């Protein structure tokens, strides 16, 4: 049962009717080997192969 | 032939050396000093 | 003789850090750099007008730099060239991070 204005479906970037636009990971705050001078950063391979950050993108070709 | 230092470098000490290097061997023999100087940093960082 | 330098010597001229000293040696002799700069030009040219084959893997400029300094008793190798001794067979390439 559901009462008028309640939600239905969930929309992309969002999950049980709240905004989610990234995702929580482990972190550590230090010097590594130069990897992070200025502001970069080193990621593990989870990342990649567990696919925390992958996203679909669209393009459109017309005539 | 160098200066054995026992207090601490900041960075205006590193850039008196730096001039001062570059005046007694010049700038070749700096780059080299420079890129291991780096490498030590970077490390004990 | 300090006692643990050889990997340090082997990666200046693996490296490629024996031709910029070169280069200082060389500009210690002349009082324009600009100069220099249209003298080595010429002799490169030459050398290509008159065998042109030779060259594309091997660089003109580097050879006329090389044959500078085996003329003043350094030697160097030509054109500042080096094999690659363990290379894994053909069509291989290092990765050089």
């Amino acid at each position: 049962c559901i009462k008028k204005g309640q939600i239905l479906a969930d929309g992309a970037a969002t999950v049980g009717g709240e905004l989610a636009l990234g995702k929580n990971v482990l972190v550590a705050y230090m010097p590594w080997e130069g990897y992070n001078s200025e502001d970069a950063v080193l990621i593990s391979e989870r990342l990649v192969y567990e696919d925390i950050y992958t996203s679909f993108h669209i393009r459109k070709y017309e005539i | 032939n160098l200066v054995f230092h026992n207090k601490a470098i900041n960075g205006t000490a590193m850039k008196r050396l730096i001039s001062r290097l570059i005046d007694h061997f010049g700038m070749a023999y700096t780059s080299h000093i420079l890129d291991q100087v780096k490498t030590l940093g970077f490390q004990q960082a | 003789r300090i006692p643990f330098l050889e990997e340090q010597v082997r990666k200046i001229r693996d490296g490629g850090k024996l031709l910029t000293m070169d280069i200082h040696r060389l500009l210690l002799n002349e009082d324009n750099r600009f100069d220099f700069v249209n003298e080595i030009a010429a002799e490169a040219k030459q050398y290509v007008e008159n065998n042109r084959d030779e060259y594309g893997a091997k660089k003109a400029i580097l050879h006329v730099l090389s044959n500078r300094m085996n003329d003043a008793g350094v030697y160097r190798a030509e054109a500042y060239m080096e094999s690659d001794p363990f290379k894994p067979g053909p069509g291989y390439l290092k990765d050089e991070l």
